């Protein structure tokens, strides 16, 4: 048994004892008995639950697939930037030399 | 001298180059070989059995995915959707759901080799739809998107079903049928589906916890999974009770719709849902302090003086009722509705 | 046949584009749509209420 | 025959699940 | 990671086309006897077995 | 926190690609405008 389940069990048993007396049936000891808004509130609470669940999954540990996703982001960014610099340099260079043979 | 050999051949240089460009994020090489190369097979396959769309989806490459998705002869689109759902990539899922095969929500819920990821076999089990896999993986945005397109998890039949569809499924395979039932219940018993699928998730999760609890006893095999699903159905309701701030929110979780319910015998609330939670043995819902304060206020009920007293005080009152028991008996008989009655 | 439906409507293309640009860090698109677009509501809202 | 086909399918399932399981391992500082 | 009946019967039993079927309609139990002999306890205590 | 790092990388990518694009085009129109002069 866990520490929080030793108290949950007693509170459940005490609440069953409580609901044994909420009924209006007995009313006497044993020798003497012979003689809209709800949908709005539920929408608000479901939105609170979904935001708290996203916070709780954001509080989970990092495994190595996510860092691999970051690595692939960096690699694709590297490919895009190197090709952009290359195409900018070459496509500027041919037109500047084409205007450089004009003189 | 044996090897696995999942392709049993060798690739070209213009295919290994394209597969490396698709895997490692080389977007301009992929664009140039899709625009200026005609002797290439986009469905060329790796050493392990993966084409370029599966390497692009498995590595979180949105640009290569959106660039490959305009070819109109790609294979493994449903497998790419399932892989992107299982991995959690919302943008790749939203890009794949714009393909002209999921146009009217046709293949999102409930043979045709659409979800195969190889020559023989699917990545998950054959019953696993996108909505069931999105509910398994606790992906709230993907579940909301798939519910927005009209995809639901079909509830399985009873264990003693004798219909024309239960019998041939159980005669064809008695293992896949039980695995399909437990996969559908694992999809139905998730907080991502419970919070977004129904209009009253507390009552749904309570009845689902009871149903999984009796199914754990009916099926003596695979019992530790039905117990786990029932436990997380109870944990959903306990976690929904914990994030309450007012009195009306506590009374909307503990009690039902108080405008459409009988108020009770006295000024106390309507205790019909807490009786059901005690019947279904949802113990942390009843042992929670927000329930304990309401049950204490019902339990004391016009003795607020004796609430804050000590246990030495609550022994003398028991002895006082022990002495004067016929006195309180005949004043309860002869004159109710009094200061002491 | 029920859904949560935290906005109960559908967005425009010039609002979904602006919300994606604001979410994913597309600074020049956000700057251009704040400087050169007048039929936009900056307080346009997501599927969830953001 | 059929047994080699089933064993090939199961070995591929095992290798994909093993790569998923090593992807679910914690991140160290290397 | 078995999903069908043929995959369970290919892991628990060997090649069923090249093995003796048994005395009755029951399968060929030659590999599970070996797993009990070698004390592979979680293979025998698994629900699919 | 790793998602915050990912959003840093994505916004950096958007800024760099737009900077390269605007540099290339705003150089190109003035160089062609001086290229029609000959």
């Amino acid at each position: 048994e866990i520490e929080d389940d030793a108290d949950v069990e007693w509170k459940f048993a005490r609440a069953k004892l409580w609901f044994s007396y909420f009924e209006e049936g007995r009313t006497l000891p044993v020798p003497f008995n012979l003689v809209r808004q709800y949908q709005k509130i539920m929408k608000r609470l479901i939105k609170r639950y979904t935001t708290q669940a996203q916070i709780d999954k954001e509080s989970d540990e990092v495994n190595e697939g996510e860092l691999k996703e970051i690595k692939q982001d960096i690699s694709s960014l590297r490919y895009e930037l190197l090709e952009e610099k290359s195409q900018n340099t070459e496509d500027l260079a041919e037109l500047i030399r084409e205007l450089g043979e004009k003189l | 001298a044996y090897m696995f050999s999942d392709r049993s051949t060798s690739l070209s240089i213009e295919e290994e180059r394209f597969l490396d460009a698709a895997e490692y994020g080389n977007i301009p090489v992929v664009r140039k070989m899709l625009e200026e190369c005609h002797s290439l097979n986009v469905n060329c396959v790796d050493y392990m059995g993966q084409n370029a769309l599966q390497l692009a989806v498995a590595n979180e490459h949105l640009e290569i995915t959106e660039l490959l998705l305009k070819k109109e002869n790609l294979s493994r689109v449903g497998d790419a959707l399932l892989l992107a759902i299982s991995k959690g990539y919302v943008r790749i899922v939203e890009a794949i759901l714009s393909h002209p095969a999921f146009a009217e929500g046709k293949r999102l819920a409930t043979q045709d080799d659409f979800y195969a990821y190889d020559e023989d076999g699917t990545r998950f089990s054959h019953d696993v739809t996108p909505i069931i896999l999105a509910a398994h993986c606790q992906e709230y945005e993907i579940v909301h998107t798939l519910l927005r397109k009209g995809a639901r998890i079909e509830r399985p039949h009873d264990y003693f079903c004798k219909c024309n569809d239960c019998n041939q499924k159980q005669k064809h395979d008695s293992f896949s049928h039980s695995r399909s039932r437990i996969n559908a219940y694992k999809g139905l018993a998730s907080p991502a589906y419970l919070s977004l699928s129904s209009e009253d998730p507390v009552m749904t999760a309570l009845e689902l916890s009871n149903e999984l609890a009796v199914l754990a006893n009916i099926e003596k095999e695979f019992k530790n999974d039905y117990k786990k699903l029932s436990m997380q159905c109870k944990d959903f309701v306990v976690g929904l009770l914990d994030l309450c701030r007012n009195t009306e929110e506590v009374e909307a979780i503990l009690n039902g719709d108080v405008e459409t319910l009988q108020s009770g015998d006295h000024g106390r609330p309507n205790l019909s849902r807490l009786k059901l939670a005690i019947k279904y043995e949802v113990k942390k819902f009843v042992a929670h302090p927000n329930c304990q304060q309401q049950l204490l206020s019902i339990w004391y009920e016009n003795l607020s003086g004796l609430r804050q007293q000590t246990m030495a005080v609550k022994f003398l009152v028991v002895l006082a009722v022990a002495i004067g028991l016929p006195f309180l008996a005949l004043i309860y008989w002869f004159a109710p509705c009094s200061k002491m009655g």
